[PDB]
RNA sequence: CUAGACCGUAAGGUCGGGUCGAACGGCCUCUAGUGCAGAUCUUGGUGGUAGUAGCAAAUAUUCAAAUGAGAACUUUGAAG
């Protein structure tokens, strides 16, 4: 499948960048389904898609 | 024999990787981990663990272990088999240290 | 119909044809030319090495510059490659000709590759840059091959009036 | 088209065989945009070179799954 558009939208979706953008690899066929902003923001809501945390720039050093 | 068995192995990577160029010593430890268990099996087939490829890349690209303990189970090819009826499945071994084991013969039961 | 010229029986023979193959056509005229006249099963179980690299086509006359190999000892040479696309088109076509031959009712372990045929196909026109802004030519060299698999099957004298009666003499002296 | 035949010193002419499909000759004369190996000739087609020169700047890829006839290169995940 290609999930390249999904992605995408996930990403304007969330808010984050695409390199923040989890899609569950055992969900491939559901996302693929998920060709709207709408349905995009539900597989968000039951987590087939997560936000993907920052990786931190800690200061402790500094 | 026995054609579906599992083993512990230490591989020297040390000796593997001796010269090899910087950018491609984890590749190449890829390459020679496969290398190792087709010539351990006589598998054609070997399929990696991707956690046994994060514990080839966790020091990068340039820094490879010198020794790697290795978990290699010949099984039996299923799910519409490849040419070979058998297959190795390699993947790592969680030890504080790699040093000073012997190959042993792991029992599935 | 119409290959090229065939002295066999078409009534124990199956043919196969590729016309306009994007492959090289002097690396499929070698790949032919290293079976022609084998055995079908032979010659199929040698592509398949060839494609797993445990015995090598050789290369006659398309050669020049190549390197060498120690897979081209069984064939008196030492220039020999391993052309995967032109083996993969040439065993496809095998594979036709077979379907074909135990389609006409042909037996199998009596089949050979009587005539095996690589002509160049119309070339396919690239262009490529050069310094200076000059464009050459950068052509592909596409096939058309054909072959045909096959069952293997399994004045008087003016003589002069001496040399008449030299012949009678002998025989009135002969016994 | 034809290491098949015949005539002419020769330019050439004729015949057989194959291919082919709709027009074309002999002779007497008339007429010319009338005969090619060359012109770094024109246009087009094609070789040897040669499966050769090469496809080496921009640090770098790897494992697995999914898809598919086919995956170094597509997608997803993991990682660097
Ligand atoms: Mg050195
Ligand atoms: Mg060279
Ligand atoms: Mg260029
Ligand atoms: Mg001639
Ligand atoms: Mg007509
Ligand atoms: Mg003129
Ligand atoms: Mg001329
Ligand atoms: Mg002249
Ligand atoms: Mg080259």
């Amino acid at each position: 499948a290609n999930l390249r558009t999904q992605k995408r939208l996930a990403a304007s979706v969330v808010g984050v960048g695409k390199r923040k953008v989890w899609l569950d690899p055992n969900e491939t066929s559901e996302i693929a389904q998920a060709n709207s902003r709408n349905a995009i923001r539900k597989l968000v809501k039951n987590g087939t898609i997560v936000k993907k945390a920052v990786t931190v720039h800690s200061k402790s050093r500094t | 024999l026995k054609d579906v068995v599992t083993r512990e192995y230490t591989i020297n990577l040390h000796k593997r990787l001796h010269g090899v160029s910087f950018k491609k010593r984890a590749p190449r430890a890829v390459k020679e981990i496969k290398k190792f268990a087709k010539l351990h099996m006589g598998t054609d087939d070997v399929r990696l663990a991707p956690e046994l490829n994060q514990a080839i890349w966790k020091r990068g690209v340039k820094g490879v272990e010198y020794r790697l303990r290795l978990r290699i189970s010949r099984k039996r090819n299923e799910e519409e088999d490849a040419k070979n009826p058998l297959f190795s499945y390699v993947e790592p071994v969680l030890v504080a240290s790699a040093k000073g084991l012997q190959t042993v013969v792991v029992e599935e039961d | 119909a119409r290959y090229g010229a065939t002295s066999t029986n078409p009534a124990k023979s199956a043919s196969a044809r590729g016309s306009y193959l994007r492959v090289s056509f002097k690396n499929t005229r070698e790949t032919a030319q290293a079976i022609n006249g084998w055995e079908l099963t032979k010659a199929q179980k040698y592509l398949e090495q060839v494609l797993d690299h445990q015995r090598a086509i050789p290369f006659r006359r398309f050669n020049s510059s190549i390197g060498r190999t120690a897979q081209g000892k069984e064939f008196g040479v030492t220039k020999a490659r391993w052309p995967a696309k032109s083996v993969k088109f040439v065993q496809g076509l095998l594979q036709n000709a077979a379907a074909n031959a135990e389609a006409k009712g042909l037996d199998a372990t009596k089949l050979y590759v009587s005539h095996i045929q690589v002509n160049q196909a119309p070339k396919q026109r690239r262009r490529t840059y050069r310094a200076h802004g000059r464009i050459n030519k950068y052509e592909s060299s596409p096939s058309h091959i054909e072959l045909v698999v096959t069952e293997k099957e399994e004045k008087v004298v003016r003589l002069t009036s001496r040399q008449r009666g030299r012949i009678a003499a002998q025989k009135r002296i002969a016994a």
